[PDB]
């Protein structure tokens, strides 16, 4: 299972070379280096039995995570006041994750919260509709964090989604713009974190049509960079003679590329999605694996610093980029991808908060823990622990059980011919989108939980990143599978 | 002492309207009296959208204490669009928030609508200015996001000359001399030379293009920004990788390497990648093979697995 996943201590510990030319990324690199290592050498290893004397132990401090995400927010947080959907589900996830139930009582309160973001108009905006428009961000984290923690009652919040999809897929639309990009709002950026978060929402409530997606996969695939990641954008030149990759690939905006071509490739449209270069995404992604020196967390881009977030934007990435290159090589006619076993050690070593404190996870030693660190470690974690595969037999098996005669009523397109040509068509590609949204599977045999059962966490899936157990149900509720 | 909004004359025919989040919302932030006050009497002017002078600077008071409130600017700058205000000193106001240390995705996309909108017949001050704004910040993301938005819109409209390109390209250059590992200057060279619609490609181009690349090599040779610019740059142009590798087989051990530099321990994995990827254009799987193995049980175990996928791949 770990032939070719060495343990961090197994490996020599060597700082990054300086080549005698000194410069400011070479300086915080080497502090990093220090800091981690520091840590790693005080922590006993968490693949020993005979677990060190007057060493840390690296177990997953469960409970302390626990804690610390149960607990009104003071003042400094003003700071997310436009993101109070992702605190939501910063936490709701993460307490999936770590295995903890919220109660009935907790979860309405959740519920009713989430439904005061959401606009009559369309879409859920950071806070209250009476305080913030709607934005494509708190939509992905208003509608995961709903599948979290809602359910198919009257007061599940289930049913106020389904009421809303067409005035949500009438926010898409004005979010859209003629190159294939969105903004994130009215008057907002275009990036693809934006195209991300609508996607995944137009796939888990049945509101995908051939309007919303035109020229979206072609502003995707122009953000990938001659370093194989992808960029937040890609510009248009005057639809356009040339699209171009706005700044450097970054986990985050990788992440939200790959994921996003993903979700497009289930799409029954012809010549559609437009390709990108899966080999030098997965090459770039598994460059983003730190050294031994630096306990294998991810970076988010060459030449800067590992960071435990990282570890679900680019480690997440993975998989996705995995089955990509597995369907070109398929198109033209086994180890694991990363470093699952270094991932985990970064996760348990270096990214929990010290002992007997406040709990949370972080960003490195030296970072204050907090929400965001704390979902997005614990996500990559299990991305590392448990092996994520998409399988073409499951797929197939969610086409032949697929009920096309159940199904909430259509989207009305905003231009009269943006529809579906007909409905063999729609069917066609309620089914194919349903079925592969579905279509992640953990690998029977492939976990590997460093330090033993008691690290282990639930299961993510992959682009959506939310547990399989929460997506499924959710996804049939919309799609009238149940 | 804080004056309240409620005793204010000025606010005086104005209901404010209170957060509406429910009872009981769950991730209830604690706010402070200032920011309460001022929200709740935004909520009563973006109810009943009053486009007003007040209005616009209720909103520089909510953006203060909160950098990230896309709505407030959103609100903001249709203020500014409606009131006809001075773009420029709106421009020179996000300077100040600079120097007050304020900033955000909102912060920049605001800048951004200003000088879409502004249009200036030559954006050359703007660009001066994010020059700055990055001496301190050299990596920031959005800074060098902007940068290409910058040159991207005002290029489209035929509005940078050939003189501005050039001192783009000195500026980049200089980047990349004070901290060659700056990533995010070599992804400006990219587009500045070879991906932007308006660069030259000629043999002479893809000449000097090479030479400043294997240079950067032969400066830092474990580089990672420099091996990815140089993969990129042959993948891009469809260049063979064996008439180079003269300039890089001494690391898996045009300009040559130099002794070595200090401190540049061998073989350089990179490196490595690069020998193998050219046995594979000569169509040699098995040496190839070996380079891969090698990568993967010796030269860099981090990537123990893709490289035996690599390696895989060949036999
Ligand atoms: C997804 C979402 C949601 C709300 C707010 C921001 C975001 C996305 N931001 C994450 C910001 N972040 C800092 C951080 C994380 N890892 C390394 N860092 C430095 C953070 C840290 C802790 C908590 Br609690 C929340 C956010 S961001 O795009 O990377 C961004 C925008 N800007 C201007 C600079 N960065
Ligand atoms: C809503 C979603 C899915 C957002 C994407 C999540 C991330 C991580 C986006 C990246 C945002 C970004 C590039 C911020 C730039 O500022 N951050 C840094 O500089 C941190 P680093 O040094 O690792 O680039
Ligand atoms: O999150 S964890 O680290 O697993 C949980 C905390 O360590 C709690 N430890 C208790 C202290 C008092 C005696 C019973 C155990
Ligand atoms: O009826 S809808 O348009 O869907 C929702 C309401 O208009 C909410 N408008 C808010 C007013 C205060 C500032 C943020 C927007
Ligand atoms: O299931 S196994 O992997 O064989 C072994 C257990 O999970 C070990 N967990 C420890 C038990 C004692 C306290 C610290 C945690
Ligand atoms: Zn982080």
């Amino acid at each position: 299972a770990t032939e070719f996943t060495p343990s961090v201590y197994s490996l020599v510990s060597k700082p990054l070379p300086s080549n005698s030319r000194p410069s400011a990324t070479l300086d915080e690199q080497a502090e990093t280096e220090d800091l981690i290592s520091q840590l790693f050498d005080l922590t006993a290893d968490p693949n020993a039995l005979v677990s060190e004397h007057g060493k840390r132990y690296s177990g997953l401090r469960k409970q302390e995570h626990t804690q610390f995400l149960a607990s009104q927010l003071p003042g400094k947080f003003v700071s997310l006041d436009a993101s109070r959907p992702w605190l939501v589900f910063w936490t709701v996830h993460s307490l999936d994750l770590l295995g903890v139930a919220l109660d009935q009582g907790t979860k309405d309160r959740v519920v009713s919260t989430l439904l005061h973001f959401l606009s009559p108009k369309g879409g859920f905006g950071g806070g209250p509709a009476n305080s913030q428009i709607p934005h494509l961000l708190p939509t992905y984290a208003s509608v995961c964090s709903l599948a979290i923690a809602g359910n198919d009652s009257s007061t599940g919040g289930w049913k106020d989604l389904a009421a809303a999809r067409q005035s949500i897929y009438e926010f898409f639309m004005r979010c859209k713009r003629p190159d294939g990009g969105f903004v994130v709002c009215e008057g907002g950026e275009v990036d693809v974190r934006g195209t991300y978060c609508l996607l995944v929402v137009a796939t888990l409530l049945d509101i995908i049509t051939p309007e919303l997606l035109h020229n979206v996969d072609k502003f995707v695939s122009a953000c990938q960079t001659y370093e194989g990641g992808f960029a937040c954008a890609s510009f248009p030149f005057p639809e356009p003679s040339c699209r171009v990759s706005m700044a450097e690939a970054h986990g985050g905006y990788t992440s939200c590329s790959l994921n996003s071509h993903f979700l497009l490739t289930s799409v029954p449209l012809p010549s559609f999605p437009l390709s990108i270069d899966a080999n030098a995404a997965l090459r770039w992604t598994v460059l983003q694996q730190g050294e031994p020196i630096e306990g294998g967390g991810f970076r988010g881009r060459t030449n800067k610093l590992v960071d435990g977030c990282y570890s679900w934007w680019v480690g997440g990435g993975a998989p996705v980029a995995e089955e990509l290159v597995r369907r070109e090589k398929s198109r033209k006619v086994i180890p694991p991808i990363f470093n699952r076993v270094a991932l985990q050690e970064f996760t348990l070593v270096a990214a929990q908060q010290d002992p007997g404190s406040t709990g949370g996870l972080r960003d490195k030693p030296g970072k204050r823990p907090d929400q965001y660190h704390t979902c997005n470690n614990l996500s990559g974690l299990s991305i590392a622990q448990h092996k994520m595969s998409h399988s073409p037999s499951t797929v197939s098996s969610n086409r032949l059980k697929f009920d096309a005669s159940k199904g909430l009523p259509a989207v009305k397109p905003v231009a009269p011919g943006g529809g579906w040509k007909n409905e063999d068509e729609r069917q066609n590609a309620r089914r194919e989108i349903w079925a592969n949204a579905l279509g992640w599977i953990e690998e029977e045999g492939g976990e590997i939980i460093v330090g033993g059962k008691d690290n282990r966490i639930n299961t993510t899936t992959p682009v959506f990143n939310i547990l399989g157990l929460r997506l499924k149900p959710f996804i049939n509720y919309f799609y009238c599978q149940e | 002492t804080y004056i309240p909004m409620s005793q204010r004359r000025s606010w005086a025919d104005v209901k404010p309207i209170m957060q509406d989040d429910g009872p009981n919302p769950v991730v209830p932030i604690m706010y402070s009296e200032e920011y309460k006050d001022a929200m709740d009497y935004f909520r009563a002017i973006a109810a009943k959208e009053e486009k007003s002078e007040r209005a616009l600077e209720l909103t520089e008071i909510i953006v203060r204490m909160n950098p990230a409130h896309y709505t407030v600017w959103q609100y903001r700058f249709s203020l500014l669009t409606s009131l006809n205000k001075s773009l420029e000193d709106e421009l020179r106001l996000m300077n100040e928030f600079a120097v007050q240390n304020l900033k955000s995705y909102q912060v920049w996309h605001h800048r951004l609508l200003l000088l879409d909108r502004i249009s200036p017949q030559d954006p050359v001050s703007e660009i001066e200015y994010i020059h700055g704004s990055l001496l301190p910040d050299p990596k920031n993301y959005h800074t060098w996001a902007y940068l290409h938005w910058l040159y991207s819109h005002f290029s489209t409209l035929g509005r940078i000359s050939e003189a501005q390109w050039g001192s783009e390209l000195d500026w980049c250059n200089e980047m990349l001399r004070v901290d060659g590992r700056n990533n995010s200057a070599w992804g400006w060279r990219w587009y500045l030379r070879v991906s932007r619609p308006g660069a030259e490609t000629s043999s002479r181009s893809l000449q000097d293009e090479l030479i400043y690349i294997l240079k950067s090599i032969h400066l830092i040779p474990h580089n990672v920004s420099a091996w990815n610019y140089l993969r990129g740059f042959l993948k891009h142009f469809s260049l063979p990788l064996v008439p180079i590798l003269p300039a890089i087989l001494p690391y898996t051990a045009f300009p040559m390497p130099s002794p070595l530099p200090e401190d540049t321990p061998l073989p350089v994995p990179l490196a490595l990648e690069y020998l193998a990827d050219s046995f594979i254009e000569q169509n040699r799987v098995d040496d190839a093979a070996k380079v891969f193995e090698k990568l993967s049980s010796e030269y860099d175990q981090m990537r123990a697995g893709y490289w035996e996928f690599r390696r895989r791949e060949c036999a």
